[PDB]
């Protein structure tokens, strides 16, 4: 089953997506 | 400055290991002299600054004005100076919360941040100049005025 | 240990119970960490001799002023049971000054 | 499996529900991560149930938690990996013990009661 | 033991998922500095 | 003279102790004094009449 | 009176424990060895639970002669020894050698100064058959506590092999006896294990940092004291954490050969010599080159606010103008050469007073305001 | 007549903190005197040491 | 002194002046054993890393390189010459001589001050720059 990454990497991944775009 | 602070380290370390240089006998003599004097003068002890004090803001106003006198003549400000002026002007804006903070510091604060030192040279001797934490300066000044 | 388990189960069942909360800190909890149990009991607003339990804890800690203040609070209408008055009388008779 | 000293060890069916409850309590600020904080919650009597991991190699570092739960009549259950529990708790580091505390009028009361019921019928 | 990668949705070894999350989110602009 | 040939190769390269925020500070902006001082100075220089 | 009769059963139990420990020196040259440790730990807990009440009785009975000394000497045994030594007449404090063996010179002088100004009155002979009896049994109970301390320290090579190697058996005994047993402290968080035997030492007009605050037996252990004073707290936390990690192992009697204890000691030493590792090589970046002619810049709300903060406020710009041929009285005696110029000057300027601006108001930093929020 | 003009040599340096606290508790309540003597006891910091 | 790079013959110093276009070449002519030259060859040590972006420092022993003594007047014990893109940058001090700093100074900030001023005036394309400080005295009092 999957795992639930924490809010720190939530913010990090959102920042990666937005900077990428 | 380096040499004097090395000598000061020597003296403080010597005091720490040698304990007090004042004997209990002379300490008792001085203390009993003082208490006899105060009782002879009928001096009532200074009370703690109450929560409801009529002159509470007046002393705070004087302390803030005194702390700002060091910057009254100034053209350019460093970061620490800007933060200090911000602290005094904020305490002027909200006197009640600032005085509550001061009372809490006077009642339950015993650990303080390191205070910087330097020296001003008169070319005869050296006068030490101590820099104190900007927030604690306000409390110290209000205490001094009271 | 059986008494400790029973006290824990009783606390789990209707923790708002004044008598159980008051008699937990003083009986089951050791003098170390009793203050934490006292605070946990004080988390319940009602003080049916719970203030008396706080007074007993303060007296155990040998705090004369705190014990007197709590007993005065306990002897009020909050803990108006006669146990608080008897404890206040005993403490005043057992006070260091007894004036 | 890996550790025979695993009494309430749960399988891969209600583990998902347990981790969902852990995440929801994280969103509600309703858990205390770490063995020490779980022990403190058990001592304070406000812990409702604690979940630990059977991957901590010296399991006796956390084998006092089931005894403390037995003393306080608190449900307790194991999992199969410390990394999953840690990541579900809301922190990256592997966690070997977490606790779920109380809240007045909690929206998680029904699910936490269901989890308490599910664990309590799995001891044997 | 297999887990599911939160970022790519692909079966991953359970032993690596820690450093997998450490390194699969490696910030792309870090590479230039 | 009695130091081994490898021990001279094992000399450690000393480094600085202070951190980045004290070795290499970001330039400290030097702002003017708030103008409330200019007003207060003249305000203190006005007297009453009675 | 009641306390002395209460200790009688404890005295008999301590005598039985003494007989067992003396036999332990002969039997180690159906009543196993571990139980002789468990019951001894229970007995030392009981003698502490009697020492506290006898100290309370001593404080209550001696408050008539000197009501302030308990607030100056926090430690129990120190209080019993001090009240035993000073006696009713307090003139035995000047150059007193046995006071020094109990009290710090600073607290010696504070208690002497308080003895000068005492409102207490002398005690009768009846008070001297109670307080001295209580002090004697207090010293006897302390002697019993140490005499079982040595035995427990000797036997923690067997009862708690993992915990007795990280901190040493001595501090191990000091932290297991006061915690109520290995099982008790196994249920105890490392944060609380730090404060085991943490004396609430009365600060003698000093900074609370000087007299170690929140310091426990683990902070006085040999392992932590080897480190510089700055790292000790950070070392105390780690060593207490690994101490409870070994304690939970020793509670259920695993790794009796000390493999987990050695592993925890290795981890502690690795963290210690990582903390003491010298700083690495830091490059000295050169000063930036002098700038070229021009560079393109952005502009918006941020640039507008920068121009507002650094813009010439009308009161500032009015002060720069300094008139001409108009002597003015030297304002600000403490530093002349500070003239406001046309600000408030009858030479020229606006009829209305130059109103103060609001953009130039002093402001505190974000992190400093965060400190203000947390401090309150 | 005789007239003496001197100064207490090293008066500031030779002030024992605990004795100062005891003297200060006479005129002011204990909390403020303790605050004073705690403020006096504080780490002095130069550029490096 | 000994730490800074050294030039041994006449060709090397001319190359060092020529082998650079985007910095300033600060050459300390003199004798590294001189008490005067050793006074400022440690100031030039303490700032060699700082001014790496816009300055390179070479040392020259006039006895080892007796080719520029007559042309550049190498007869004071210590001399400092600034070159930019193969052009001697004259600098106006408080002293009468405006082609060199023939005295060893003491403060590590003033020398960086002078070097940066030289670089700033050389990017514009000047031949004589003006120092910030005045050396018609020593400000001793």
């Amino acid at each position: 089953l999957g795992v639930y990454l924490t809010k720190k990497e939530q913010k990090k991944l959102r920042r990666q997506t937005r900077r990428e775009a | 400055t380096r040499l004097y602070l090395k000598a000061e380290q020597e003296r403080q370390h010597n005091y720490l290991k040698d304990g007090p240089y004042i004997t209990a006998e002379e300490a008792v003599a001085v203390y009993t002299t003082t208490v006899h004097w105060l009782e002879s003068r009928r001096f009532s002890p200074i009370p703690f600054p109450p929560l409801s004090y009529k002159h509470d803001t007046k002393l705070l106003i004087l302390a803030l004005e005194r702390l700002k006198e060091a910057y009254s003549v100034k053209s350019r400000l460093n970061q620490s100076q800007r933060e200090e002026l911000g602290l005094i002007e904020q305490a002027y804006d909200n006197p009640h919360e600032a005085l509550s903070r001061i009372k809490r510091h006077l009642l339950t604060q015993r650990a303080f941040k390191e205070v910087g030192i330097e020296f001003m040279d008169l070319y005869s001797h050296l006068v030490p100049v101590y820099d104190v934490e900007p927030l604690e300066k306000i409390t110290d000044a209000y205490l001094d005025q009271y | 240990n059986i008494a400790n388990t029973l006290m824990a189960k009783a606390l789990q069942e209707c923790p708002n119970s004044g008598i159980l909360w008051s008699e937990a800190i003083f009986l089951e909890a050791r003098p170390q960490r009793r203050t934490k149990s006292v605070d946990a009991l004080k988390k319940c607003e009602h003080d049916p001799h719970v203030l008396l339990a706080v007074a007993k804890l303060f007296w155990s800690q040998r705090k004369i002023t705190k014990a007197r203040e709590w007993f005065h609070r306990t002897v009020k209408i909050d803990s108006d049971l006669g146990d608080a008055w008897a404890f206040f009388y005993k403490f005043e008779l057992q006070h260091g000054t007894e004036e | 499996d890996v550790n025979p000293k695993a009494y309430p060890l749960a399988d891969a069916h209600l583990t998902k529900k347990l981790l969902d409850l852990v995440q929801q309590s994280c969103n509600y600020k309703q858990l205390r991560k770490g063995a020490n904080e779980a022990t403190k919650t058990l001592n304070r009597g406000i812990s409702e149930f604690i979940v630990m991991a059977a991957d901590a190699e010296p399991l006796e570092i956390i084998l006092h938690l089931p005894l403390l739960c037995e003393d306080k009549n608190v449900p307790y259950v194991f999992v199969r990996s410390k990394q999953a529990l840690g990541r579900a708790c809301g922190v990256s580091r592997p966690v070997i013990a977490c606790s779920v505390t109380i809240k007045e009028g909690s929206q998680l009361k029904q699910q936490i009661q269901s989890i308490q019921q599910s664990i309590e019928r799995l001891l044997v | 033991e297999y887990l599911v990668s939160p970022i790519t949705g692909e079966k991953i070894p359970a032993s690596k998922m820690q450093e997998h999350m450490r390194i699969g989110l490696l910030d792309p602009r870090w590479l230039e500095q | 003279a009695e130091v081994t040939e490898e021990e001279w190769l094992s000399i450690p390269e000393v480094g600085d102790a202070r951190n980045k925020r004290q070795r290499n500070p970001r330039y400290e902006k030097l702002t003017p004094v708030p103008d409330s001082f200019f007003a207060k100075h003249l305000q203190t220089g006005e007297n009453h009449t009675s | 009176a009641k306390l002395w009769d209460s200790k009688m059963f404890a005295e008999i139990m301590m005598k039985i424990e003494e007989y067992i420990s003396k036999q332990a020196k002969a039997s180690e040259v159906a009543a196993p060895e571990y139980r002789v440790i468990v019951d001894a730990n229970n007995l030392t807990v009981e003698i502490e639970n009697e020492l506290n009440i006898i100290h309370k009785f001593i404080r209550d009975k001696y408050s008539k002669r000197f009501p302030e000394l308990e607030s100056l000497v926090p430690n129990a045994l120190d209080y019993i020894r001090t009240v035993k030594e000073l006696g009713n007449s307090l003139d035995k404090c000047k150059n007193n050698e046995n006071l020094q063996q109990i009290l710090t010179n600073a607290t010696i002088m504070v208690v002497s100064v308080t003895a000068s100004t005492t409102q207490g009155q002398q005690l009768s002979e009846e008070e001297l058959e109670r307080l001295e009896e209580a002090c004697d049994m207090a010293l006897e109970l302390n002697a019993s506590k140490h005499r079982i301390y040595e035995y427990v320290e000797s036997r923690m090579s067997f009862i708690a092999p993992n915990l007795s190697i990280i901190i040493g058996a001595s501090t191990a005994a000091k932290i297991m006896g006061v915690a109520g047993g290995l099982t008790n402290l196994s249920k105890m968080p490392a944060c609380n294990i730090m404060l085991l035997g943490a004396q609430r030492k009365t600060l003698s007009g000093f900074s609370s940092t000087s007299v170690l605050p929140h310091t426990g037996y683990i902070y006085h252990s040999d392992i932590v004291q080897s480190l510089p004073p700055d790292l000790r707290r950070k070392a105390a936390r780690l060593v207490a954490a690994k101490c409870t990690l070994a304690a939970r192992v020793d509670s259920f009697h695993e790794s009796t050969e000390g493999k987990v204890g050695y592993e925890l000691k290795d981890e502690i030493e690795r963290k210690f010599d990582k903390w003491q590792e010298p700083p690495p090589v830091k490059q000295v970046k050169p000063l930036p080159a002098p700038l070229d002619g021009q560079r393109k810049k952005r502009g918006g709300r941020r640039y507008r606010k920068m121009k507002e903060r650094l813009g010439l406020t009308e009161i500032r710009k009015q002060a720069n103008r300094m008139s001409f041929g108009e002597i003015e009285e030297d304002a600000y005696q403490e530093d002349l050469g500070f003239s406001l110029g046309h600000l408030g000057k009858s030479g020229s300027g606006r009829v209305r007073q130059t109103q103060v601006n609001e953009a130039t108001k002093a402001r505190i930093s974000k992190t400093l305001q965060r400190t203000l929020q947390k401090q309150s | 007549n005789v007239m003496l003009e001197s100064r207490f040599e090293k008066m500031y340096e030779k002030i024992d903190l605990t004795l100062l606290n005891r003297l200060l508790r006479l005129i002011v309540d204990h909390n403020i005197a303790d605050y004073m003597t705690a403020k006096n006891n504080v780490v002095i910091n130069y550029k490096d040491m | 002194s000994y730490m800074l790079p050294h030039l041994h013959n006449g060709w090397q110093v001319d190359q060092a002046i020529l082998s650079e276009e985007d910095r300033v070449v600060v050459i300390r002519f003199g004798h590294d054993w001189d008490p005067t030259c050793m006074k400022m060859d440690e100031v030039l040590y303490s700032i060699a890393e700082k001014v790496k972006n816009f300055a390179v420092i070479y040392l020259v022993d006039i006895t080892e390189v007796p080719d520029f003594n007559k042309m550049y007047e190498l007869y004071d014990p210590c001399t400092v010459m600034f070159f930019f893109r193969n052009k001697h940058i004259m600098i106006d001090l408080g002293t009468g001589n405006n082609n060199k700093i023939n005295w060893a100074m003491e403060d590590k900030q003033e020398m960086v001050d002078i070097i940066e001023t030289v670089y700033r005036g050389a990017r514009k394309g000047r031949g004589l720059v003006v120092s910030p400080k005045d050396y018609s005295t020593k400000y001793r009092y």
